């Protein structure tokens, strides 16, 4: 898709995708695996339903920061949060079940 | 490229900037230094005729190309039809009309005869009304065509079916002008007189066991006057409750079913219908040929002009803020794409990007994988410029 959007959008897109720092397990056979992360700027609007119907085929996670880049904050805390409150649950279960 | 097989040429176009140049050797421009570098010095190159259309959004763009791609390649396989069925028509046992002077005209130029061919080509319009006018327009023509293809075929299927009743062997006929009507006597209102055949091997075997009838089976007069192909066909007698029996005992040696009760009118609906059915498909013929061909000639000219805008459509794409620019024809003998095309096309696409260089190229779709699409309508890997097949 790197080269696909390159055409078919022109290249119309300023293409950024970096390399993943220590990548982590795959879930559908669940393996490890590798990933980059590409970031998309627009101001044309339906090129994004173009966007979606091509990249569902693979995996659409769909994600986007707050471009005002302060909502940066709460994107972090609520749902850091949360996986501060999911790490108990894991040790409550299996110490339960396993006693 | 082209597509036919004929004693004439093949067509492309190809999209050029202006801040393109045709790079073989330093110190010029495009329209200069390119006129006989395709080898040769026999071609002739030349540009595209066909300002802006108005347009409001790139998303637009791109849905009125999809969606004209797809009627223009229908629109192909309509022509490819028509061809079709005029061979069928079979104006000459080779392909006729055809390469011939287009429109009365010589055929070389009669496409780069384009200096605005205008019938309702006129600015006025805009993006969406040609679409919808095009299509509509190859629509209506071709469903004309359709319905002439039509008439032909149950015309042609209801002539062949008279026409096995006038061909092959005897007892497949059917009887209006080989016999004639007077050897039926109807002088008397008793006797019933049918006309049956049998084969040469007894033709006159049946002249010994013939006499157990009932009254007045006239002698000494029955015979055979005519012989389908080589069997025979002769005179009985029998009266109106003597028809049955006869047949069974008849049959009872394998005589065929085949018997024509006769009235004048028989014979005379035969040939009116005959001869209706026969002046039918000529008519049909004769003047389908030339409606036909009419509505082609007429029809070429948009047909190519939407593959024009096509192009268009990729140029207002790939280089954008001037509309057009020299958006090239070119014209040489066929036969030789082959070392015609490479060197100058892998150069203007080597200008065309400044990031990627592999060997494999083209246009291909095959269902394999997120690889191998190759268009900007549909995925692609390495495909700079925009060219088709153009032939008539």
């Amino acid at each position: 898709l790197e080269q696909i959007l390159w055409r078919v959008l022109r290249g119309n897109l300023f293409f950024k995708t970096v390399e993943i720092e220590q990548p982590v397990y795959d879930v559908k056979t669940r393996e490890y695996k590798h990933k980059n992360a590409f970031i998309v700027f627009s101001h044309g609007d339906l090129i994004i339903k173009r966007i979606r119907k091509i990249a569902e085929s693979l995996d659409a996670n769909l994600y986007d920061v707050d471009s005002s880049n302060e909502g940066r904050s709460q994107q972090l805390a609520k749902v850091n949060k949360n996986l501060s409150d999911l790490y108990t649950v894991l040790k409550t279960t299996s110490t339960t079940l396993e006693s | 490229m082209a597509t036919a097989l004929y004693t004439a040429n093949d067509f492309i176009l190809i999209s050029l900037p202006q801040n393109a140049q045709p790079v073989t050797a330093p110190g010029s421009k495009t329209d200069s230094w390119f006129n006989e570098t395709l080898i040769g010095g026999r071609a002739f190159v030349s540009d595209f005729k066909i300002p802006e259309f108005k347009i409001g959004s790139l998303d637009t763009l791109i849905v009125e190309s999809e969606e004209l791609s797809k009627v223009d390649n229908q629109i192909g396989a309509s022509i490819g039809k028509i061809i079709e069925i005029l061979q069928g028509l079979n104006e000459t046992s080779t392909n006729a009309y055809r390469t011939l002077p287009i429109n009365n005209m010589p055929v070389p130029e009669y496409l780069e005869n384009f200096q605005w061919q205008t019938r309702k080509f006129k600015l006025d319009k805009s993006i969406k009304d040609l679409i919808t006018l095009i299509s509509n327009e190859s629509s209506q023509l071709d469903a004309d065509v359709r319905a002439t293809y039509a008439n032909y075929n149950s015309a042609k299927t209801n002539l062949a079916a008279a026409e096995r009743k006038k061909t092959g062997d005897l007892s497949v006929r059917s009887l209006h002008d080989i016999v004639k009507p007077e050897d039926f006597v109807l002088n008397s209102e008793h006797l019933t007189t049918v006309l049956v055949a049998v084969p040469k091997s007894l033709k006159s075997d049946f002249e010994k066991s013939y006499e157990t009838l009932s009254k007045n089976v006239v002698p000494a007069s029955a015979s055979v006057i005519a012989e389908d192909a080589e069997y025979v066909l002769f005179n009985v007698h029998l009266f109106k409750k003597n028809v049955q029996e006869f047949t069974t005992a008849a049959r009872e040696k394998k005589f065929i079913p085949r018997e024509f009760n006769y009235s004048e009118e028989l014979i005379d609906q035969l040939k009116k219908e005959h001869d209706s059915a026969a002046s039918l498909e000529q008519s049909l013929r004769v003047q389908l040929v030339r409606l036909a061909k009419t509505a082609y000639v007429d029809v070429f000219i948009n047909w190519f002009h939407i593959k024009a805008l096509r192009v268009y459509v990729e140029s207002v794409l790939r280089y954008g803020l001037p509309p057009h620019f020299n958006i090239k024809i070119i014209a040489v003998p066929p036969k030789n794409l082959s070392k015609c095309k490479s060197e100058l096309i892998d150069a203007f696409g080597f200008l065309g990007g400044n990031a990627f260089m592999k060997d494999k190229k083209g246009k291909i779709n095959k269902q394999d994988t997120s690889l191998h699409q190759y268009a900007s309508l549909v995925d692609t890997e390495y495909e700079p410029f925009v060219m088709y097949i153009i032939n008539l």
